[PDB]
């Protein structure tokens, strides 16, 4: 058992969902029609891939997933795309009019009209689980649906599913691939609202992904298609421990025990390696030592920040492919005596290590080279607070003049929700500062 | 789908309206019969935004043609693509407003406005999910100005949660001799500032100065002025009519462009009148603006620019970065990332690449100051004031419209002088 | 020790229920506050449009008491 239900909210959430589930299918040998030849137990099973896939009597393997958007055109591409047979029509939910990059519309005006239907469809997935573990919520910070509706959904999920775990994959706004101006507002609002209802959240900075695609994959001007394929690999590395088995496999929940020292401190920094093109990977093996060392090169982080100017509270290494502990241990020993790695004084310094033997897969016609071994580092660093600081500052600049606020007030919100949300963010930044001060 | 309901009022509104439909029908590949004969499915992807599907193989503009005089109605019916418009959507009076705003807003127009709303309601209710309305009109006349703003007030009463955008043509002595126009403009602005989401200030003064000094056209015709207008209107609606980088309806576009409800008056621009650096420099140039204002006399609150044609996307990103860097002072610092760009693969007809510019600049106050100057020069003498009191208006309504536009100007000045610290 | 064991799991139940309760209440209060504000905002907008209609008939009336 131990099923996980994925929920994809808004354009960013949905389209990243496409990338992930396509990648999952390739990893498990699941065809676009849902058929999986290597699976001999027809109509059910308790295999590791069953955490993410349910099974019909006709042998179809169905994602434990709901797609939600307040506007239909993004999800419509899923309904008519390559993997349309994968999903039951009731897993794909759309309204007619989006939130127009307005949190208020996503959380209130438009969201309330569809939230009951969404909870019903999620309930129908939960009822088919023999031991539901929790949820995975994919969304942007900047969208009106990604921010507003997600926080509404997270609030309702806490009511309907008690303390059942809820994890986030959140897209942090970058101007390079955005045409919105009010995203700092939506970002601060959803973070404040969701903070109590999320157990762990993986922020993905679009600028970090954009840079990596440009510098490492030599993509002149990355698209959402380019970003999502990279993001899906990081998401895959993180969920791999839930979907595959293995002696040296360590479950995500065990890493979570180390990553979250206080409820509010639940934002791990992800670093992934190797990201390399086919052209450059030819005749060039990337050893365990080489990719491990790349985890401490800030250019490979999912979020722009400098851990070398912060403190560590946890460090996890999630390997996949041709990797054995002996090589890991040696690589780590080298790094510990050559890197700027400093822990807070109230936390042990050892690196928690996981290894899945099944190697990384690539999507056909993608940009990433197929490699024999990859690694995702999940660290808890005070430096992640830099991402809050940049966002909060953009917020302050606009809010001082009350720019764009009338759009929010017009949909029923009050200025008091803004200041309250901002104060939570100020306290959050101070929390990250306080955990880094040495003990008495 | 995502409907826009189009409305054109008065003479100016109807002829720039007809030009708009000609240009976009050409782009979407439909002929005056209403039949599609294109080559790309990208022409039909969002065909529903401005067209209803009808009889077998036929596309009919979701447009409503309005005027207090029947003259221009026949002109459109006789003009190219005249047989593509829905006959019932022609709503005309016999009256003729005679450049009297009061006649348009309170008297003649008020009697006709109901049958107009009837056609609006019929188009709107047939809509899968109406995203909003757009109005083409001038502010200097009587019908498009007076009845147009009355129509807006009435539509917002039945559709208070729909987007209302106008393409408003601003009066200039260089184009029209009519003396009373600063009255009609000031009265209309008093309405637009309260009841619209976006107003594209199509300034006849700027249209004239472009045709004359740039296009080197001695004594320019309305056809010359409107060619610029059609090219601009085509540009500002490109992201709505073609699938591209933007997944944005009228509301989302307004949300990211209008930081303050009253400050929704955009100065549009076009280029050219070519390399990407050249295109980008021109579109930020004061000579290429469709509103007679110098952007370097104020600051940009928000900016949107649409590039069209097959060009280097990387180069566009770099040139936009370059322009903002070299012109940093002219963008307000307290709105981060306020300059946004989109690119459409499909170029306009005749140009292998172009650029449409939408600026929300505090320098638009210069346009309102010009009108205010001409207005106040009449109102001191109460010149021609009896044409308005005659219809039942009071002088106070003139004072209020004057001071409201004065407030608008001071408000633009407020945010122009604001700093981050 | 047995009584302490019971009190621990009872506390865990009480806290989880309290979290669920307060979340349900705070959300219901937020949706209600939002519904009121939005309605008041739209009501104010319509009332403004209604004075303009009242003004328009006082204008047309003024014109007949002109003759
Ligand atoms: N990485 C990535 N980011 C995306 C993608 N799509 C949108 N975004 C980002 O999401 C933000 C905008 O939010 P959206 O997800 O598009 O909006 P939404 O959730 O659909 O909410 P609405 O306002 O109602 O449309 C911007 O910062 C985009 O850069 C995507 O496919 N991949
Ligand atoms: N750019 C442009 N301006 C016009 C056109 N027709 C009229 N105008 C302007 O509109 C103003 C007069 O408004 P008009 O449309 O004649 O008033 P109405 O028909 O009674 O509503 C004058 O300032 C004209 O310069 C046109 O085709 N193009
Ligand atoms: C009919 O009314 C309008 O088309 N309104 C409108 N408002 C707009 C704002 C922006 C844009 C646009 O094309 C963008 C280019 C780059 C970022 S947005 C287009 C817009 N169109
Ligand atoms: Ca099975
Ligand atoms: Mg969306």
């Amino acid at each position: 058992m131990r099923e996980c239900i994925s929920i994809h909210v808004g354009q960013a959430g949905v389209q990243i969902g496409n990338a992930c589930w396509e990648l999952y299918c390739l990893e498990h040998g699941i065809q676009p029609d849902g058929q999986m030849p290597s699976d001999k137990t027809i109509g059910g099973g308790d295999d590791s891939f069953n955490t993410f896939f349910s099974e019909t009597g006709a042998g179809k393997h169905v994602p434990r997933a709901v797609f939600v958007d307040l506007e239909p055109t993004v999800i419509d591409e899923v309904r008519t795309g390559t993997y349309r047979q994968l999903f039951h029509p009731e897993q794909l939910i759309t309204g007619k009019e989006d939130a127009a990059n307005n949190y208020a519309r996503g959380h209130y005006t438009i969201g309330k009209e569809i939230i009951d239907l969404v909870l019903d469809r999620i309930r129908k997935l939960a009822d088919q689980c023999t031991g539901l573990q929790g949820f995975l919520v994919f969304h942007s910070f900047g969208g009106g649906t990604g921010s507003g509706f997600t926080s509404l959904l997270m609030e309702r999920l806490s009511v309907d599913y008690g303390k059942k775990s809820k994890l986030e994959f959140s897209i942090y706004p970058a101007p390079q691939v955005s045409t919105a101006v009010v995203e700092p507002y939506n970002s601060i609002l959803t973070t404040h609202t969701t903070l109590e209802h999320s157990d762990c959240a993986f922020m993905v900075d679009n600028e970090a992904i954009y840079d990596i695609c440009r510098r490492n994959l030599d993509i002149e001007r990355p698209t959402y298609t380019n970003l999502n394929r990279l993001i899906s690999q990081i998401v895959s590395s993180i969920t791999a421990s839930l979907r595959f088995d293995g002696a040296l496999n360590v479950d995500l929940t065990e890493f979570q025990t180390n990553l979250v020292p206080y409820p509010r401190i639940h934002f791990p920094l992800a670093t992934y390696a190797p990201v390399i093109s086919a052209e450059k990977a030819y005749h060039e093996q990337l050893s365990v030592a080489e990719i491990t060392n790349a985890c401490f090169e800030p250019a490979n982080q999912m979020v722009k920040c400098d851990p070398r100017h912060g403190k560590y509270m946890a460090c996890c290494l999630l390997y996949r492919g041709d990797v054995v502990p002996k090589d890991v241990n040696a690589a780590i020993a080298t790094i510990k005596t050559k890197r700027s790695i400093q822990f807070v004084d109230w936390c042990p310094t050892g690196f928690k290590v996981g290894i899945n033997y099944q190697p990384p897969t690539v999507v056909p016609g993608g940009d990433l080279a197929k490699v024999q071994r990859a690694v995702c580092m999940l660290s808890n660093t005070t430096a992640i607070a830099e991402a809050w600081a940049r966002l909060d500052h953009k917020f302050d600049l606009m809010y001082a003049k009350r720019a764009f606020v009338h759009w929010y007030v017009g949909e029923g919100m009050e200025e008091g929700e803004f200041s309250e949300a901002r104060e939570d963010m100020a306290a959050l930044e101070k929390d990250y500062e306080e955990v880094g001060v040495d003990s008495v | 789908m995502r409907e826009i309901v189009h409305i054109q009022a008065g003479q100016c509104g109807n002829q720039i309206g007809a030009k708009f439909w000609e240009v976009i029908s050409d782009e979407h590949g439909i002929d005056p019969t209403g039949s599609y004969h294109g080559d790309s499915d990208l022409q039909l992807e969002r065909i529903n935004v401005y067209y209803n599907e009808a009889t077998g193989n036929k596309y009919v503009p979701r447009a409503i043609l309005v005027d207090l005089e029947p003259g221009t109605m026949d002109s459109v019916r006789s003009g190219p693509f005249g047989q593509i418009f829905r006959p019932d959507n022609f709503v005309f009076g016999q009256s003729g407003a005679g450049n009297n705003w009061a006649k348009g807003h309170y008297t003649e127009g008020a009697e006709l406005v109901d049958s107009v709303l009837d056609v609006v309601r019929k188009e709107s209710e047939s809509c899968d999910c109406l995203q909003g309305f757009q109005l083409t009109h001038s502010l200097g006349g009587g019908t498009g100005s007076g009845m147009g703003t009355l129509l807006i007030s009435k539509i917002r009463e039945e559709y208070p949660d729909r987007i209302m955008n106008t393409f408003s043509v601003m009066p200039s002595p260089k184009v029209s001799d009519t003396v009373v126009e600063p009255y009609n403009a000031t009265l209309s602005v008093h309405q637009l500032v309260e009841n619209t989401d976006e107003t594209y200030c199509i300034d006849n003064e700027a249209l004239y100065d472009i045709c004359f000094r740039t296009l080197k056209l001695t004594t320019p015709t309305y056809g010359d002025l409107n060619h610029l207008v059609s090219a601009t209107m085509s540009g500002v609606t490109t992201c709505l009519r073609f699938p591209g980088q933007l997944n944005a309806d009228l509301r989302k576009l307004a949300v990211n462009m209008v930081p303050f409800p009253r400050l929704h008056f955009f100065m549009p621009g076009f280029a050219p009148l070519l390399t990407v650096p050249e295109l980008t420099q021109q579109m930020f140039d004061s000579k290429n603006m469709m509103a007679a204002c110098d952007p370097r006399h104020g600051r940009y609150l928000t900016v949107a620019a649409i590039f069209r044609g097959r060009m280097s996307m990387k180069e566009v990103d770099e040139q936009m970065l370059n322009v903002q860097n070299k012109n940093s002072s002219y963008f307000v610092e307290w709105i981060p990332n306020n300059v946004k760009t989109a690119v459409c693969d499909i170029p306009p007809r005749g140009l292998k690449m172009s650029a449409t510019f939408i600026g929300n600049s505090t320098a638009i106050q210069e346009l309102f100051k010009r009108i205010s100057e001409q207005f106040t020069a009449m109102f001191r003498r109460k010149a021609f004031l009896h044409w308005y009191t005659g219809e039942g208006m009071d002088e106070m309504e003139f004072t209020e419209a004057e001071s409201n536009m004065n407030d608008l100007v001071s408000e633009y000045q407020q945010y122009q002088d604001a700093t981050a610290d | 020790k047995r009584e302490h064991e019971r009190e621990v799991i009872q506390k865990a139940i009480e806290e989880n229920n309290n979290f669920i309760k307060m979340a349900k209440e705070k959300l219901a209060q937020k949706m209600e506050s939002n519904k009121e504000n939005r309605e008041a905002h739209l009501a104010a907008m319509l009332e403004r449009l209604q004075e303009k209609d009242k003004h328009a008939e006082e204008v047309r009336k003024n014109k007949e008491l002109k003759e």
